[PDB]
């Protein structure tokens, strides 16, 4: 672990540096040893008032919110340098984190990351004030790669239908949980409550891992399967019958 | 309450009053008491349909 600490009272012409300097520590440690490195960079919208500060004493013309017309050349030059290139045993991988502005989803950060990087993480208010830690929202998470990331001998053939049946069985099952409310329980059917119950389950086990338990990705698809005991194996239509013969009686 | 709003039903309610006894036209009591039976019947399942 290299760490690369830069407080909020530092000069702020530093703040564009560390980067850089992180950047290039991690390809030489990567193409050079031949290491796999996971960089990560926190707080990035103080990177974009780092950005917008040296602009301004340079005076220039601003951009669209202040910002500069050249951000995104930058913010691209800076994310990119990540991956695996052939004749090397090695890679990187860039794991941004940044803040929206008045939850903002079209400020322009965000929105001139999403023209470069892959995939969208979120984290649910409500769920953090339903004390739920970590409160990863699944619904709206997204990923281009998962497609072939996960696949047969890399590792088991039971990752991507699982996840695709899971996601179903919670929307339908907070579809149900808002039906409850409308009508009352007394218009329930059997798999309604069924539902309801996968729904409580899932939220108490497995959203809810606390900040030390270390589930393998093994042990996460057996907890999925014991959340999908609760149905029966007629409901579960996202898992082919193939892997139902195989993995429901257990 | 089949719903949120609430919906007028009744109920069939056997008060109990004596039948009248009829001994006295050519003793006709089984035969009357055949269709007060049947009239019993119907007078419960109209108070369903209403």
């Amino acid at each position: 672990v290299c760490l690369f600490l830069n407080l909020a009272n530092d000069p702020t012409i530093e703040r564009i540096i560390t980067p850089r300097l992180a950047l290039t520590t991690a390809e030489f440690l990567a193409y050079q040893c031949e290491k796999h490195v996971l960089v990560i960079l926190t707080d990035m919208s103080s990177y974009a008032e780092a950005l917008r500060e040296v602009s301004a004493a340079r005076e220039e013309v601003p951009g669209r919110r202040g910002f500069p017309g050249y951000m995104y050349t930058d913010l691209a030059t800076i994310y990119e340098r990540a991956g695996r290139v052939e004749g090397r045993n090695g890679s990187i991988t860039q794991i941004p984190i940044l803040t929206m502005p008045n939850d903002d989803i079209t400020h322009p950060i965000p929105d001139l990351t999403g023209y470069i990087t892959e995939g969208q993480i979120y984290v649910d208010r409500q769920l953090h004030n339903r004390q739920i830690y970590p409160p990863i929202n699944v619904l709206p998470s997204l990923s281009r790669l998962m497609k072939s990331a996960i696949g047969e001998g890399m590792t088991r053939k039971d990752h991507a239908d699982v996840s695709n049946q899971l996601y179903a069985c919670y929307a339908i099952g907070k579809d149900v949980q808002a039906m409850k409310a409308v009508v009352g329980e007394e218009a329930l059917t059997s798999d309604d409550l069924l539902y309801l119950e996968f729904l409580q389950k899932f939220e108490k086990n497995f959203i809810t891992q606390g900040p030390y338990e270390n589930r393998t990705v093994y042990e996460t698809l057996d907890i999925g399967w014991q959340l999908l005991r609760i149905f029966p194996k007629e409901m579960l239509k996202r898992i082919p019958q193939s892997t139902l013969s195989e993995f429901y009686p257990r | 309450n089949v719903a949120g709003v609430t919906l007028p039903v009744f109920e069939h309610y056997h008060e109990g009053t004596d039948s009248y006894e009829l001994t006295g036209l050519a003793r006709g009591g089984e035969q009357l008491a055949k269709l007060k039976r049947n009239y019993a019947k119907a007078v419960e399942l109209l108070v369903e349909l209403a």
